[PDB]
Order: C-alpha cells, then structure tokens, then sequence
RNA sequence: AUGGGUAUUAAUAGAGUUUUUAUCGGCAGUAUUUACGAGAUGUA
RNA sequence: ACAGGAUCAAAUCUUCCUUGAGCGACUCGGCAGGCAAAAAAAAAAAAAA
RNA sequence: ACACAGUCGGUACGAAGUCGACAAGGUAGUUGAUGG
C-alpha cells in the first residue's frame, strides 16, 4: 500500500524489489476488477 | 605505602593485623576498606570511589 | 565525517556499538557424546587403589 | 572556500594498552562540520524539515516516553525556539508528565532556561514546569521572573503565585513583588482569579494577613452587591468555601467573613430543603462543599452551633444523598467539636454512624480512621461499647484487604491508639499492616503525631517495631527543637517502654531531653554516657575495622536487541549487521 | 457499582434505576448498591412512576435483595398512581413480588 | 489527658540606612548592546 | 538545587537511585564597553555627585 | 578564487497531506531475506 499510492510515492521500493528477488531465487467494473485479478495472480 | 604512612595510628595497627595486602585485597575485591582508608585511597587516585555525600544545610519548614 | 578510536567502545550518542555483550550459545537437539558407565565394585575398587599411590 | 580541518596526534599514552570496555570521554571531531558548498533542493529540504517534523511528531505523540525521544533525536537541530519549548511541556503536562529528572527532559530544561528572557510568557513556562514538578527550575526561573512582575497581567501574576504555590516552594521576594504589583488591581480581578492567588499564598504558606483581609472584604462586597477568557467577578459558595479553606491553612480567623459564609450556608440549606421537585437538589452546593464547609470551621475551632446544628440537619434530612466518606468526615468534625449530649447531634450521629458501619466496605483508610475516631468519639444511647468494638472489628478486617495502598494519607497513628486502647490488643496482621504503612507519613508529622505513635508502640507492646522505632528516634533527634519539655519527655518515655532504641539514637535524645529540662527549667514530679565508635552502626565504616567481602557499585529483534542494551530508541531508522548478509547476497 | 454511591446526589430515581437494571442485565450481584438504592427509592416515592415502580420491584427480585418496607412503599405508590398502569407493567410490577414472596 | 482545644521561641508579607582622606590647579564628552516567539490554542 | 524518585525508611550530617559530564568551572543577566578627554615603556592609578 | 582568472557541467516542485493505504499484525499506515 505504500508504493501503491495514487499519486505516486517519489522513492522506489528497494526493500520490496530486495525482498521479492531473494524470496524467487529460494523459492466494465467487473472486467477491470478481472484484469486487477490477473495483476494479483 | 601511602595509606599506611598517612593514615591514623588505628588504622595502622588495623593495615598490619590484617593478612596480605590490603590494597590488593581490595582491588582484587576480597576485603572492604573503612572510611578513613577509602579517603586516602581518594586522595592518591585524584576521584571517588562511592557517591561522594556533600553536607547542605537545608530545612523544610 | 570518519571517527576513529583506538579501544572497542565509541562514545557516540545514537550510533550502535559493534563490540557488544556476548549472548549463551544457542542450544542444540542432539548429544554430541556417549557415555557408558563402569560396573560400580569395579569402580569402587579402582578408585581405591589408586587413591594411596596418588596421595 | 577551504575549510580547515586537521585531526592532530596529542599527548595520549596507549603504550600497554589494557581494555576495560569502557567508552573514551568524547568524540575526537568536534569542530563544527562548515559546508563550503552550497546544498541543493533535496538537501536543504532534508536540513529544514525538522521544523515541520518536530512539532508533528510532538502532537502525534501520545506518551512521556515518545515526547523525550523525539526530542532528543531532534537535539542536535537549530535552533530551537519559545513555542517549540512550549508545544513539548505542554504535550508532556497533556500525556501525564514524565521524570524531571531524565536526561532527555533535562535537555528541555536546560534550554528553556537558557533562553528564559527571550520568552514573551514566561509565566506559561512557569505554571506549565509546575504542573510538572520541576522545583527545581521553577525556583531558578525566578531570577529572571522577579524583574518583570510589574510587567505582566494580574491573571498571569495570579497564576505564577497559583504554581508556585502548587509544588510548596517559598519565594518571599516574588511573592511581596506580586502582592505589590497586583495592589491597584485586586478588586477588578474575577473570583476565580482572586482564589488562584489565595490558594498560591496559602500553598506556599506566606502568611499574607494584609492579603487576606483586602480580599475577604472584597469578597463580602461583592456578595452584598450581588443580594469566556475572564469569568465572572461574582463569586459563588464554592469560591466563598474555597478563600475559607485557604484562610483555615494560613490560620486566618476572620470572624465577620465566617458569620457572612454561615449566613449565606444556611440560606441555601433552607433552599434546598425547600425545594421540592428531586432535580434542584444540590444545585448550588454538594456534599462535599458541605464536608468542605464543616472542616473549614473544624479546623479554624470557630464553634458555630447554628451553622453546625444546620448542616447535620440536612445531612439527617438527605442523607441517602450523601457519600459514605462525606459522612465520616461530617461525623468526625461535627463529633470533634460539639458535645454528643444534645438530643439532635446525637440523633444525627448514631445514624451517620449506623450509615458508615454499613458501608464500611467502600471506605477507604482515610475515611476508615476517622470513621474509628467518630465511632469512638461519640456517646450512642445503646451498646456504648458494643459498638466501638463492632466498629474496630470492621476496621480490623477492612485494614487487610487495603495492604498495596500505598498512596492514601491517613492517621496512622491514631488508628494504631484507638485499636489499642482499654486493653483492646490489635491483631498481629493488621499492626504490621499498620506499622509497615506508618514509614510514609514521617515525613508529614507534627510532634503531636510523633508522641501519638509512640504512645501507641508502647501500648501494644505492654509486638514491637523496632525499625519504626528506630526512625522515631532518628527523626524526633534531628528534630528534637520541635517539641515542648512535657512533650519531648513523655516521647523519650515511650520510645523507651516500646523497646529502648539503638544506643545511636538513645544517648544523644538522653542528652537533648536534660538540655531542654535545664533550658525550660521544667522538672516534673515523677522525675548518659559518650558515644563509643562500637555503638555506630556497622553499615556504615567510621571503624577501623577490615571486613571480608565486596562493595558492589551496581545495584524486530535489532530494534529490541538496542534498545535493551545500548537503551535507545531506533524510531523509524533500522540497523542490521554483517550476520545477516548472506540473506541479501 | 461501588462508585455509584459517590453519584447517587447527581441522579433521580429514573436514572439510578437504569443503572441498577444495566448493571443487572451485566450479571452483577452486589447487595450494597441495592440497599443504598432502596434508601434513595423511598424518599423518592412521590416522583416515581408505574414504569419505574415495576422496574424497581423486577431488578429487586432478580438481584434477591429482600426489604419489607421497600415493597410496601412500592405497593403503595403503585396503588396511589394506578390510574397510570397497563397490563404489562402490571405483571411486571408484581413478578418481583411473587419471585420475592412479599 | 481512654488525648492533641496540648503546654515551646513566628524579625511574621518588610533584619531596612554612604566610609576614609582632603587648604590650593586639571579630565570626564559620546556610541554599541539583551524578545533571532507563533503574547495566542488569551485566564475554564 | 539535596532538585525529583524507591523502600518493613537512612547517627547527629541521605540507605540508595536519577541528574548522558546537574551547560568545561565559577559568576552576571540595568550584564557587557569601541571612541573622546585626562594619563600612560608592559601594566597600574579618579564611585557617583 | 586552489585558477593567464577561463572552459564543460551544475540543484529535479507537491506527502510540508491524512476524515491515510498480496499475506501478517498484536495496530507501529509496523512487517515478509538471513544458522555455522
């Protein structure tokens, strides 16, 4: 929610794209809302 | 040498009764000092060695 | 901006130290040893004989 | 430019080092770090956005402890002003004050006073370090207080006198250039204002008498005419009561203002019995303004019988209405002063005391001790004894289950008495209960109290507690010139019969008690040697002697790990070590 | 409860009822602050009416608290204001008798 | 004193006041400086 | 500042804890003193009226 | 100005808001990576 903010957080998330790599390597509405499904999944 | 050369003539006798030697049993934390000999340790060291007290004269009415 | 100091402690306010407290082994679900314990008369007897000829 | 800046070798001595893991004194850099380059945006809004931050963060701030670390981790940030002062003691009176003693709040400290003269109100700082409890400051602040009196608003000056007289500190010279100052506008101020004065004057126990009397006239004036930043300059009975209470501490027995306070009381009993619908009851006054009023003539020994008769009329008339403890306050001040033959007063009293033996349960020991005098006090048609002795029992197992209270004022000694009394014998738990709380009051006793518990020790052991006998006689020689011949003797009589003192404390009282004699050339018809070093006690080492033993001195799992050991607070910032890096790799 | 006393002078009888009433829909049993109410609830007697009396007597028999002369005071306000009553106010008015045998 | 109407010492809101030498001649005119607070969320 | 805090509570004279090192230490806050005059080897030497 | 005193570059608004904002929280608009 913190890097989702609508109007745009100046900074990247680092400690996210940090997080999320290491945790990889070691292993109309309702089609819109479809579409923020496929983004989840 | 220097406690035992400014201290009291009590405290002396006390420094020579007692076995070994009553600096390093106190550094070595084996016996406790008097007043008088932690006052001349002081002296020597140039700081405390306890919260020093300091005497107001202070009264609540 | 670099400070020095020649001993293991810096006295800086709001700075974490790098020489810190030492913490008990962690504990660990296995025994590394064995052990097998002596009859006890042969025990007793051993323990006897060698208490004379040590003192 | 080219900024100087040289770290030099010094006169240090390293040779045969030894680690003691004991921190040097101070940092080696501390010149001022001079940028000579200009920031940019980003760095200059970094330098100044603690200007925002700080205050922010105060206001979000909902506790002593997260006050002091943001103010400490902003420390190094200049330069603090008077409202960001002012924003922290105020976040800290709101969230429930804080050890005046921390460092962190020394910092505050500290920098008010430094720029005390340049604060517009000082008197706000003044009435907010109070509220506090920082005496000390507050006394310091005064220096600078004293050349501005003249200067300030009645209502400030009111309020400087209310907050010093708040934490019971003595300013002589402040309070006479206050009272000088506020001379031309005394009879404009409010009520309330003129009781914030009063109430500081009495709180610091000045003894004003030319104060007192311009505003108990005043207040009689007003009254008589009588018949949101400012408030009303007609004052109410709670002011009236309020400038009664305050001339009861001072000792000011002002007979006409106590005629014109009985006058008015008794017109709003008659009021308030008059009424008649249950909603009006107690509009302009309670029972604890009742209670108020009923100590107020106790203390000052202003035997009203009318006033007196008035008020245990109404408290018979409504007393379902009435708080226990307001009962037994009533009872014990009504019973103290007047005598229980008159058919009325001991009417009202054996019902009071019906009410208070019913609901001792919620009384608490101030109210229990004096709920024992009253029962013992009063003189009942039937079952005299029966009833103080249902009274202690009741008293005995109430004492129990109050053990951890260690916060109500009460008397102690007089509770002891009373349980030991008629050779009545205490019971074993409820004396040590007793005797355990005793240690906090000393600080509070009269010499009157001081023979009342010994009287009482003395008692019951003809138990003993030789600790609180032993801080009896500490404290009765330090203030041995407190007491009258009569009762310094019979003190030293008891102390002995309850289980003589430590030698200590024994032969110099002995040597006070034949001073005082030999002075007051008093020698009552019924009626030692040097101290010795052995008779000093061990734990201290005025002897010679060498003894065996030891003087000890002492007595988000990063975020916890520092705070436990280093003991501060990270915030927002994180730390991590070399021992984690394999995650990262 | 034991704070209700230090209140009682604040209150009418209406409200020292509700409290009862809630604080007996809470499950407390405390006979202090029944009998400190009851003393309230008599020298108020003029004032209550057929809905406070009925509530008075069920909170009554359901804390267990017992005093002849409260519910002879009670009946007897009841009786003068009757005009005032329905029927469910007057079974609850008399539940409280029949659970306390009054 | 079955005890605190109770014994003793309120200078208490006021502990406050301009010395010595010297017959006669001479200097002493000006500037700077303390609230770099948001009195105020004004007395509840 | 014995200023704040704890305790079956301290020898008169605090048993301890707090006060990051009670602002480097001690003071001042209507404090502080650049120029003139009058003096003047560095310095010192005039209270105001 | 360190400068035969010139040359090439040279600061990246707002959230300084707040009735804010997948899986857990022990509710901090805090947190997920890491045993020898």
């Amino acid at each position: 929610s913190g890097y989702r903010r609508g109007r745009g957080v100046c900074r990247d998330r680092r400690r996210e794209n940090l997080q999320g790599d290491q945790l990889e390597v070691r292993a109309a509405a309702l089609d819109a809302a479809i579409e923020e499904e496929n983004i989840l999944q | 040498k220097f406690v035992r050369l400014n201290v009291s003539e009590a405290q002396r006798q006390e420094i020579k009764n007692w076995p070994g030697s009553v600096v390093r049993c106190i550094e070595n934390g084996a016996c406790i000092p008097s007043r008088e000999l932690q006052s001349r340790l002081e002296q020597v060291v140039g700081v405390p060695l306890t919260r020093r007290k300091k005497r107001a004269g202070n009264r609540r009415l | 901006k670099l400070f020095v100091y020649a001993g293991a402690l810096h006295p800086h306010w709001q700075v974490p130290q790098v020489i810190v407290p030492a913490k008990t082994p962690a504990e660990v679900s296995f025994l590394p040893f064995s052990v097998e314990r002596a009859d006890p008369v042969q025990a007793a007897a051993r323990i006897a004989a060698l208490g004379d000829r040590m003192k | 430019f080219y900024y100087r800046f040289h770290k030099r070798i010094g006169k240090g001595n390293f040779n045969r080092y030894l680690e003691f893991y004991q921190k040097p004194r101070g940092i080696e850099n501390t010149l001022r770090l001079r940028y000579n380059y200009t920031p940019t945006f980003t760095a200059k809004k970094r330098s100044e956005m603690w200007k925002v931050n700080l205050v922010k963060k105060i206001a979000h701030a909902t506790d002593a402890k997260q006050v002091l670390d943001v103010w400490t981790y902003y420390r190094h940030r200049r330069t603090k002003r008077p409202y960001h002062y002012l924003l922290a003691l105020q976040r800290l009176v709101e969230v429930g004050g804080c050890d005046p003693t921390d460092f962190r709040f020394r910092l505050i400290a500290r920098g008010i006073y430094r720029t005390a003269k340049r604060f517009i109100n000082l008197p706000r700082v003044c009435v907010y370090l109070a509220k506090l409890n920082a005496t000390g400051d507050l006394q310091d602040l005064s220096r600078f207080l004293i050349p501005q009196v003249e200067a300030y608003f009645p209502f400030q000056l009111c309020l400087l006198a209310h907050a010093f007289g708040s934490v019971r500190l003595q300013d002589k010279v402040l309070f006479a250039a206050i009272d000088e100052a506020l001379r031309p506008h005394l009879s404009e101020l409010p009520a309330a204002m003129l009781v914030k004065l009063t109430q500081g004057y009495a709180g610091a126990l000045v003894h004003n008498y030319g104060l007192l009397a311009r505003v108990s006239l005043l207040l009689q004036q007003r009254v008589s005419r009588a018949a949101r930043h400012s408030g009303p300059l007609l004052p109410t009975l709670h002011h009236l009561l309020a400038f009664g209470r305050v001339c009861a501490d001072l000792k000011y027995q002002d007979f006409g203002y106590l005629e014109m306070l009985s006058i008015q009381m008794q017109a709003a009993f008659r009021a308030d019995l008059a009424v008649s619908s249950s909603r009006e009851t107690f509009q302009r006054f309670s029972p604890f303004s009742v209670q108020e009023l009923v100590e107020i003539f106790h203390r000052l020994k202003v035997n009203d019988v009318s006033l007196l008769l008035a008020a245990l009329r109404h408290v018979q008339a409504r007393m379902h209405d009435y708080p226990p403890s307001c009962v037994a306050s009533i009872g014990f001040c009504t019973a103290q002063m007047l005598p229980c033959d008159a058919s009325t007063v001991r009417q009202v009293h054996a019902q009071m005391l019906e009410v208070l033996q019913e609901a001792v349960p919620l009384l608490d020991l101030c109210s229990l001790g004096q709920l024992a005098a009253f029962a013992k006090k009063a003189k009942p048609r039937r079952n005299r004894s029966a009833l103080r002795s249902s009274v202690f029992e009741a008293v005995e197992a109430r004492v129990l289950e109050l053990q951890g209270d260690g916060r109500t004022v009460f008397d102690v000694g007089r509770l002891l008495e009373l349980l030991s009394l008629n050779g009545r014998r205490v019971s074993e738990e409820a004396f040590h209960i007793l005797c355990r709380q005793a240690h906090r009051h000393h600080d509070l006793f009269e010499p009157q109290d001081f023979c009342r518990l010994a009287r009482a020790l003395a008692r019951v052991k003809c138990l003993q507690a030789s600790s609180l006998v032993n801080a009896l006689a500490r404290r009765t020689l330090r203030q041995e010139d407190e007491f009258s011949p009569r009762d310094f003797l019979s003190l030293l009589r008891s102390l002995t019969l309850a289980g003589p003192p430590d030698r200590v404390y024994a032969v110099p009282l002995k040597e006070k008690l034949r001073r005082k004699q030999v002075l007051h050339n008093y020698f009552p018809a019924s009626q030692s040697e040097q101290l010795l070093e052995s008779d000093l006690p061990p734990s201290s080492r005025q002897t010679p002697t060498l003894r065996k033993g030891r003087l000890l001195l002492g007595p988000l799992e990063e975020k916890l790990r520092i705070a436990e050991e280093e003991g501060w607070d990270l915030l927002h910032r994180r730390v991590a070590s070399l021992r984690q890096l394999k995650g990262w790799l | 409860a034991r704070q209700l006393p230090n209140a009682l002078y604040q209150l009418t009888g209406k409200d020292v009822l509700r409290i009862l009433s809630s604080l007996d829909a809470a499950g407390l049993a405390d006979m202090l602050a029944c009998r400190q109410v009851a003393r309230k609830l008599l020298a108020e007697l003029d004032e209550l009416d057929s809905v406070d009396l009925a509530d008075a007597s069920a909170v009554f028999a359901s804390q267990g608290y017992r005093n002849p002369e409260l519910y002879s005071a009670l009946a007897r306000r009841a009786v003068d204001v009757k005009d005032s009553f329905d029927a469910p106010t007057v079974f609850r008015l008399l539940s409280g008798f029949s659970q306390n045998a009054v």
